[PDB]
DNA sequence: TTTTTTT
DNA sequence: AAAAAAAAAAAAAAAAAAA
């Protein structure tokens, strides 16, 4: 009655407290009035507030937000509506377009305590709340447009005719439903004729949000939310992603409660009506400061190697390794010819070596380091399970293509453990993916083809019980050298039984045991923690607070923190795009000219392909040094890990 | 029951201009005459109009300050009235026939005749339009250099990907672009379906422009107006009129997919002359209708507002590349003397092969 | 002759 | 009143093959 326009006016006076939202408003309104007739983005109707000020202006309307949000967040929106009209100033509007009355519905950020949840802990008693869930992506819907408010018109009479149509999940609060059937008669019996161009239709996805299986309990799987989000936001994000959903946890449906329950043990539906989506990522960008870090680290002469030192510090040797790893997560650009088609550009590395040699521990510290990866194993996936599936989606009635595994991780990277013990049948999908890097599907009435341009690392055990080195290593592999040649480098571990190197990895190893916690005591063990007090989150120069990297003094080359070197990553991969000269040409034939025809055993035989990889290898260290040319001194730093990777030092 | 709003489009004036322009335009005399007499002399089975004309027309015409809005505006906003509001307009202003016509080859209009010296003969019914046009009515998108030539922001085109596509642009028209993969057979589609009443004089028509219908069973006919009918009525498939049905759906190139996606899909339904114009496996610009489609066909009773939606095509550019058949003209004349002229000839197709591989 | 692997 | 089914995953027995 009275108390919503109470409630609007007392939102009024909160708006008009505060002047960033109707700086955002106005800002909006000019870009929308700029992209109008101007010689393609719109930005929607959408504004973020921050509840922390609310709550410091009000505590009543910030307490019947977030217990019963269902009569409170329509006054806002109706007052958002309101400000947003009176400011809002078009002398020559156009037609169809003023019609459509966009409500300027909110999106939510700051701090919620005991409203921030998990799908397992949602229950009974949150029910009509407003909630922030985190999960992971599982699947995605389809997107489906759907009515509100059509446009008839009669010729007769002249006067344009709307109808309006609302359902439960349309709206916050439950109205009496009108059915889908189109008014085309008078009340006298004119005729009426629908007008598409002038009714109104919104966007519809629905996906389902799944709980985090590391935060698990002792023995059970995870479960499962149904989240719908609509208009805007409608298709951000995918299936493998890390999210934040702050939205409305409501019940709907009859759930049986009318005659058509066949059973006792009924029960009711449980859904949750989307507001807004953060990407969790376990931020992204670069601060003024950091890229002057970034260029005064770049500027030095040995980044490198301390960068490759800088990887998984609790492994001893292998740096060559490390080395290898730095250069793939960063590789060469892409090439493309009108004439020439495609040229692979990254880099794929192949482990093979004698058991316990930490080959699975740097494949983990890989998959936590880079940004997107995927982890698989060879006796636990299907080849045909890993590229493309064949599902129904539920409401629609309608098969679709799921995608695979590696498909998700598309410009990222796979890792694949035990990879020698994989299905044979497997193998032969990976040679297709590695030979164009495109994968097509023709099954079921569906011939399409998919994008996959990821590079796969992977370790394998040899034929034995531990590698051979008397005999062939084409002896020692059970893999066909069919795809072994795809691969750019090759690395076998062995490890040497030599008491000194036995009493460094000792010390080694029992240093790394004796590690505790900051600020926990060794008497008890580890426990789980709480989220992040906010549900949403976000003097330069002179501080170098996490910039040099030296968290503590162990040795006098220096290291750097691992969201430093991530920074880099991304900074790297984004900002130089390199161009190779003829000195390297030089440098790089000769190498080639020289292996070709050194004569001497060796661990695999050489092709042309070497080159390309020798190519790809100077890009990707021209790429670490941050220059926009390729130099000599990368030709011989890739020739010289080469050599190291198939000779031996 | 029904609210009322206030637009600020009218129909009157707009269809007084659809006749001014048709008849007074000047691009042979006017260019839409001549197209009409030819279609009088059931030469020409289908009609396509320009809307560059139209702006351009409208433009030179604004020269006069008599002209108080513009068409091609409101075509974008909304175009199946428009397709209504002409096809009025060409049968208000239909030409005669200059030529002769093998008149006794049309069994329609003998049926028409007969109909009508049974029942005029005895003192007539207004035939509804659509069974009596021959014509199909087609629009064609604009051309860009037309907009650069004005200050207006008149582009529409602009081939928009698959899943670029939202729910904004439901009754518009829209151009795409993409790879074509599946091409249903044609099929005749129902427009007008005639019954006869076993000698009931006029034979009751009727029209159905929704994919399902009901048929009828008694006649209105006053002898069938008595409490019991003159003979039942049988739907009539002579009389009846048809039209050239086909279905295609359309799938998103892999350059416009973004990464980490899989591509989505399109449905097309295609009428009149314009069936049969494209083959699967060839990459086109489709221009456009985006209309809904009622979920009620499923019959699942569930979707109360959720609907299904698909394009109906006007103009089609074939695009990609025509093979031909070597068929001869002067420049591969030309192309094949040089050709001899080169002497010897294989070594360089040799060399001219694959020089990436040395 | 026996065990393995594929249908 | 009816969505009902092609696509996958997993468990055997028979036959043929290799040592
Ligand atoms: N250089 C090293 N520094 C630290 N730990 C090491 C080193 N070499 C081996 N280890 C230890 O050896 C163990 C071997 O574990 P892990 O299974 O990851 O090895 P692996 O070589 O990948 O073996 P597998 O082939 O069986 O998977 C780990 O606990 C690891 O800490
Ligand atoms: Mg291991
Ligand atoms: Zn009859």
């Amino acid at each position: 009655d009275a108390v919503f326009g109470d409630r609007v006016r007392r939102f009024q006076e909160f708006l008009d407290t505060f002047t960033s939202y109707r700086d955002s408003v106005r800002s909006i309104q000019v870009y929308n009035s700029n992209n109008a007739a101007n010689y393609l983005n719109i930005l929607p109707h959408r504004i973020i507030i921050s509840l922390d000020d609310l709550r410091e202006f009000d505590r009543s309307f910030w307490s019947g937000i977030l217990v019963e949000p269902a009569y409170f967040i329509p006054p806002a929106e109706k007052a958002l509506t309101d400000l947003a009209d009176s400011m809002d100033d078009v002398p020559h509007p156009n037609a169809s377009a003023v019609s459509s009355r966009h409500p300027w519905k909110l999106s939510f950020k700051g701090s919620f305590g005991a409203h921030a949840l998990s799908p397992r802990t949602l229950t009974a008693q949150h029910l009509n709340k407003l909630v922030s869930v985190e999960g992971i992506v599982t699947k995605t819907s389809l997107v489906r447009p759907k009515l509100i408010r059509s446009v008839h018109y009669a010729a007769k009479t002249g006067r344009f005719h709307y109808r309006d149509y609302t359902d439960a999940t349309t709206t916050l609060t439950t109205r009496i439903p009108t059915p889908a059937i189109y008014p085309t008669e008078d009340t006298e019996g004119n005729k009426l004729t629908t007008e598409y161009g002038y009714s109104t239709f919104i966007d519809h996805q629905r996906i389902t949000v799944q709980e985090m299986p590391e935060m698990a309990p002792a023995g059970q799987l995870p479960r499962s939310i149904d989240v719908i989000l609509d208009d805007d936001l409608v298709d951000k994000t995918k299936p493998g992603d890390r999210v934040n959903v702050v939205g409305v946890f409501k019940s709907l449906g009859a759930g049986g409660m009318n005659q058509s329950n066949s059973n006792t043990l009924i029960g009711f539906k449980t859904l949750i009506l989307g507001n807004t989506v953060y990407p969790l990522h376990a931020r992204q960008m670069l601060t003024d400061f950091d890229i002057r870090n970034i260029n005064k680290l770049s500027k030095k002469k040995d980044i490198f190697d301390i960068l490759s030192q800088s990887l998984a510090p609790s492994i001893y040797g292998h740096d060559h390794i490390k080395k290898a790893i730095l250069l793939m997560l960063m590789g060469g650009v892409e090439k493309n010819l009108e004439n020439g088609s495609h040229l692979r550009g990254d880099i794929n590395i192949l482990m093979v070596g004698d058991p316990s040699t930490a080959k699975s521990q740097l494949l983990r510290f890989v998959l936590n380091t880079a940004s997107l990866a995927i982890a698989t194993t060879g006796r636990g996936s299907s080849g045909v399970g890993l590229t493309a599936a064949v599902t129904t989606d539920r409401e629609t009635g309608e098969r679709r293509l799921e995608a695979g595994a590696m498909v998700l991780a598309d410009r990222g990277v796979v890792c694949i453990d035990e990879f020698d013990k994989m299905t044979d049948v497997d193998r032969v999908a990976i040679h297709e993916v590695m030979e164009q890097q495109t994968v097509t599907i023709a099954k079921a009435g569906i011939h399409t083809t998919l994008n996959a341009r990821c590079s796969v690392i992977a370790a394998a055990n040899p034929v034995f019980g531990q590698y051979d080195v008397n005999r062939d290593p084409h002896q020692n592999i059970a893999l066909p050298d069919s795809l072994l040649s795809r691969f750019d480098l090759l690395f076998v571990v062995t490890d040497d039984i030599n008491e000194i190197r036995d009493r460094s990895i000792s010390e080694h190893v029992l240093r790394t045991h004796r590690y505790l916690p900051p600020g926990y005591l060794e008497g008890e063990p580890v426990r789980e923690r709480l989220n992040l007090s906010l549900a949403v989150g976000e003097q330069a120069g002179a501080k170098l607070a996490k910039n040099k990297g030296n968290y503590n003094g162990t040795e006098i080359p220096k290291l750097v923190t691992i969201p430093f070197l991530r920074k880099y990553v991304q900074y790297a991969k984004e900002r130089v795009i390199p161009q190779l000269t003829q000195e390297a040409i030089n440098v790089i034939v000769k190498n080639y000219t020289d292996l070709r025809n050194d004569d001497n055993t060796k661990k695999s035989p050489i092709t042309a392909r070497t080159l390309e990889t020798l190519i790809r290898l100077a890009t990707a260290h021209a790429k670490v040094r941050l220059s926009k040319t390729v130099n000599k001194v990368d030709a011989k730093v890739a020739a010289n890990l080469l050599r190291f990777a198939l000779l031996g030092e | 029951a029904l609210p009322s709003i206030q637009l600020p489009v009218d129909y009157n004036n707009l269809f007084n201009e659809i006749t001014d322009f048709l008849v007074t335009f000047k691009q042979k005399g006017p260019k839409y005459m001549a197209m009409l007499q030819k279609v009088a002399n059931r030469e020409l089975n289908s009609v396509i109009i320009d809307l560059d004309d139209i702006l351009q027309y409208q433009n030179e015409k604004f020269l006069q300050g008599t002209q108080a809005d513009d068409l091609v505006s409101a075509i974008q906003q909304n175009a199946n009235h428009f397709t209504e509001l002409f096809c009025r307009a060409i049968d208000n202003n239909m030409p005669l026939p200059t030529k002769e016509i093998d008149y006794k080859d049309d069994v329609l209009d003998v049926i028409l005749n007969q109909r009508r010296l049974r029942n005029e003969r005895m003192l007539t019914e207004l035939f509804p339009p659509n069974l009596t046009r021959r014509y199909f009515l087609y629009f064609k998108p604009l051309s860009q250099n037309c907009a650069r030539r004005y200050r207006k922001k008149a582009i529409s085109s602009k081939p928009l990907s698959v899943r670029q596509i939202k729910g904004d642009f439901l009754g518009q028209l829209i151009t795409v672009r993409g790879i074509i993969t599946r091409v249903s057979d044609v099929k005749p589609a129902v427009e007008v379906i005639a019954y006869t009443c076993d000698q009931c004089g006029y034979e009751v028509f009727q029209e159905v422009n929704s994919r399902t219908f009901t048929p009828l069973s008694e006649c209105t006919s006053e002898e069938c107006s008595q409490n019991q009918t003159k003979g039942q009525l049988f739907m009539s498939t002579r009389a009846s009129k048809f039209s050239a049905f086909q279905e295609c759906k359309i799938q998103e190139l892999s350059q416009q997919v973004p990464v980490g996606h899989i591509p989505r899909s399109l449905n097309i339904h295609v009428n009149g002359t314009l069936v049969r114009s494209l083959s699967p496996g060839d990459i086109v610009d489709v221009t456009g209708i985006f209309l809904p489609a009622p979920y009620t066909g499923f019959k699942a009773l569930k979707a109360g507002l959720l609907t299904e939606t698909y394009l109906e095509a006007q103009f089609v550019r074939q695009h990609k590349k025509k093979f031909a058949s070597f068929s001869l003209t002067s420049d591969v004349e030309e192309r094949v003397m040089e050709l001899i002229t080169s002497g010897d000839v294989y070594n360089r197709l040799a060399k001219s092969i694959a020089p990436e591989i040395y």
